[PDB]
């Protein structure tokens, strides 16, 4: 299969998750998105062949209501309105952790047992956005006319205000920086001539405009003080009923951020601190601090001066926000103890590891901007033991700590042979966690006449993983697809009936095979998404 | 020290007297009829440095160490009772192919 | 052909077997649907 182990970027990913669960003529125009950039279709037609200029808005208006791409006007002075048309990469995250959500539904949604929602409730997030968006006359008016609907309408206020059912608007739909553009405009509009002292510090003036301006409309649909109508007649509480809502990642990716925390703790300490953590863990999740800090996403990141100034008012943040620092008293309340509640979270602060470390006394909260990267250290360097030999992860250590490691001091500092490391260092040239320096001590840089110094370069080894991944994530998928070309007949047959006795053979041993896909596939996608921490 | 094998006997030793729970070691070291014969702090210091890039134990306040209890996986970041099937399995995950 | 696997060869668990089953019906309301 050396055809598909070389072209492959990222792109093939994409273009195969609407061709796994979708119609085949949209995977052709999503290939085109990602490998031009932004186009509209005055020039999309140009780029395909085969697909007419309304079937393209025919396919199209497919992954709109799917919510796959993000538009953006523009209009000319003497143009015509133009609509260019983005990727969304969020959209299509929702098509890769689709059964992932209905584990998430139960196991953080534990208040009941034994429920007669539990086929439902697993239905209404295939329900929310299979059909795209969703509003609330839509499940109302399904072939139940109350069926109790007063009882499941009133269930969706429990599962909404928990979050990750934020009303979609303009702003879900559109990209962050064609958004950040007309409003730093509105702020520079809003300050005219007449001011012509520090001239630098105006056209910053805007900018602290915008700055404010940013966490206040990212909030907007976060506000939950207009999602819920107070019912004075036949309830008490009710979500408004003309309110188009669909699912939001940004909670399930803090909460699955929040399972990837407790798999640290279970290695690191045994099962009853491993318990006492996890239920402590829970309190915070509705209210965290952000996963992908849409503030760094696009802008004034490349001085200094303003990107020390993303992480010194975060941390402040992150530090004074009341929603986060229990007062490890509640804790007890909680566990199906006071001393043992303090001295089970004392083994917290005592190891090296920055997870309810640092507080202020009698009140305990656990840190977020120093521990994730202790989080990305550890995996990869076990990943190095697990898939290869140990020795490596002695060597990935001792070139960590020792910066500008030499190849004598590599034998002074770590204790093997001579011959063992050269069957060990050479796989991680080829690997990208080691690196070369090199130092002229003759003319021209002689490739015999010098010696060679090591580093760690602790971003280039992560890019390389990341994409190593997402090929083989895609690589899975690939072998998904394929598998359901063949023996088609019968599957077509499995599918218009709802018997001969030798032929359900060679449906159920193709079933079992792909059974492994998925589950090794979940197995491989939390070990992916725990460097998208960035 | 030496520059021949056998350093690992002494490595194994000194990682089940920290686990039950750098001056304690040199008297441990000495006990046991050891086949050493030139104990120095500078040594031991220099034998502790491998556990902690094979993370057996934790350096804790400059001098102190603990153990990150590797002693339980010993006994995901489950990497032992993971076996594969790899015969008759052509959907298999590599690590090397795409380089 | 190429040696070196992940570790990550397991038979599946009933604890994510019904997480597949989550799966293929997933697809099968999308594509059998309107699309």
């Amino acid at each position: 299969s050396l055809e598909q182990r070389t072209l492959n970027p990222d792109l093939f990913l994409y273009k195969e998750l609407v061709k796994a669960h979708l119609g085949e003529r949209a995977a052709s125009v999503i290939g085109m998105l990602v490998a031009l950039g932004r186009l509209s279709v005055r020039e999309l037609v140009e780029k395909i062949d085969g697909m007419d200029v309304d079937s393209v808005k025919t396919t199209l208006v497919s992954l709109t209501q799917l919510r796959c791409v993000k538009y953006l006007q523009e209009t000319a002075i003497s143009g015509k309105k133009t609509t260019y048309y983005y990727y969304n990469e969020e959209g299509i995250h929702i098509l890769l952790y689709s059964g992932l959500i209905i584990d998430e539904i139960i196991t953080q949604m534990r208040v009941n047992d034994e429920e007669e929602h539990k086929q439902l409730v697993a239905e209404i997030v295939q329900n929310v956005i299979s059909l795209g968006s969703l509003t609330v006359e839509d499940y109302l008016s399904s072939v139940t006319s109350d069926s109790m609907k007063y009882t499941i309408s009133s269930l969706f206020v429990q599962l909404c205000e928990m979050g990750y059912l934020i009303q979609i608007s303009k702003l879900h739909y559109t990209p962050i920086e064609d958004l950040w553009q007309f409003l730093y405009e509105k702020h520079y509009k809003n300050i005219p001539r007449n001011s012509p002292l520090s001239d630098l510090k105006k056209r910053s003036q805007a900018k602290m405009n915008a700055k404010t301006d940013f966490a206040k409309i990212i909030n907007k649909p976060n506000e939950l003080s207009q999602i819920l109508t107070v019912d004075p007649k036949t309830s008490l509480r009710i979500v408004k009923p003309t309110v188009s809502l669909t699912i939001n990642l940004d909670r399930f990716m803090k909460g699955r951020r929040s399972k990837q925390l407790i798999n640290l703790a279970k290695t690191r300490v045994g099962s009853v601190t491993a318990q006492v953590y996890k239920i402590a863990l829970r309190l915070t999740e509705q209210k965290s601090p952000k996963i992908r800090d849409p503030l760094t996403q696009t802008g004034l990141l490349q001085d200094l001066e303003e990107a020390k100034s993303f992480q010194d008012e975060a941390e402040l943040v992150e530090e004074k926000t009341p929603g986060l620092t229990f007062n490890a008293i509640d804790l007890a309340r909680h566990l199906p103890s006071a001393s043992l509640i303090n001295s089970h979270l004392k083994i917290l602060a005592s190891s090296n590891f920055p997870f309810l470390n640092e507080t202020k006394p009698g009140v305990y909260y656990v840190p977020y901007s120093k521990l994730m990267p202790v989080l990305k250290s550890s995996v990869y360097e076990y990943v190095i033991a697990s898939t290869l030999g140990p020795s490596a992860m002695r060597l990935s250590r001792c070139i960590r700590d020792n910066k500008l490691v030499s190849e004598k001091i590599i034998n002074s500092t770590a204790l093997m042979k001579e011959k063992d490391i050269r069957s060990t260092l050479a796989s991680l040239i080829r690997y990208n966690s080691v690196e070369i320096q090199e130092v002229p001590r003759t003319a021209d840089r002689s490739a015999s006449r010098a010696v060679f110094l090591f580093r760690c370069k602790e971003t280039h080894s992560y890019n390389f993983m990341r994409q190593n991944l997402e090929w083989n994530m895609a690589n899975l998928l690939f072998k998904k697809e394929k598998l359901k070309q063949e023996n088609s007949t019968l599957l077509k047959k499995a599918n218009r009936d709802d018997l001969l006795p030798s032929e359900l053979n060679q449906l159920k041993m193709v079933n079992e095979r792909e059974l492994n896909v998925f589950a090794r596939l979940s197995r491989l996608l939390s070990l992916w998404e725990v460097f998208q921490m960035a | 020290e030496l520059d021949i094998e056998f350093i690992n006997s002494l490595l194994t030793i000194v990682w089940r007297f920290i686990s039950e729970n750098t001056q304690e070691i040199l008297e441990f070291i000495t006990a046991a009829q050891v086949a050493n014969v030139e104990l120095t702090p500078s040594n031991i210091r220099s034998l502790c440095e491998v556990l902690v890039y094979d993370d057996k134990l934790e350096k804790v306040t400059h001098d102190c160490y603990r153990v990150t209890l590797e002693s339980i996986l010993q006994m995901i970041f489950n990497y032992f009772k993971m076996f594969p099937a790899s015969k008759h399995d052509k959907e298999v995950v590599y690590f090397d192919e795409w380089t | 052909f190429p040696s070196i696997p992940l570790p990550i060869n397991g038979p599946i668990t009933n604890k994510e077997r019904s997480l597949a089953v989550k799966y293929i019906n997933f697809g099968k309301t999308v594509k059998d649907g309107p699309f």
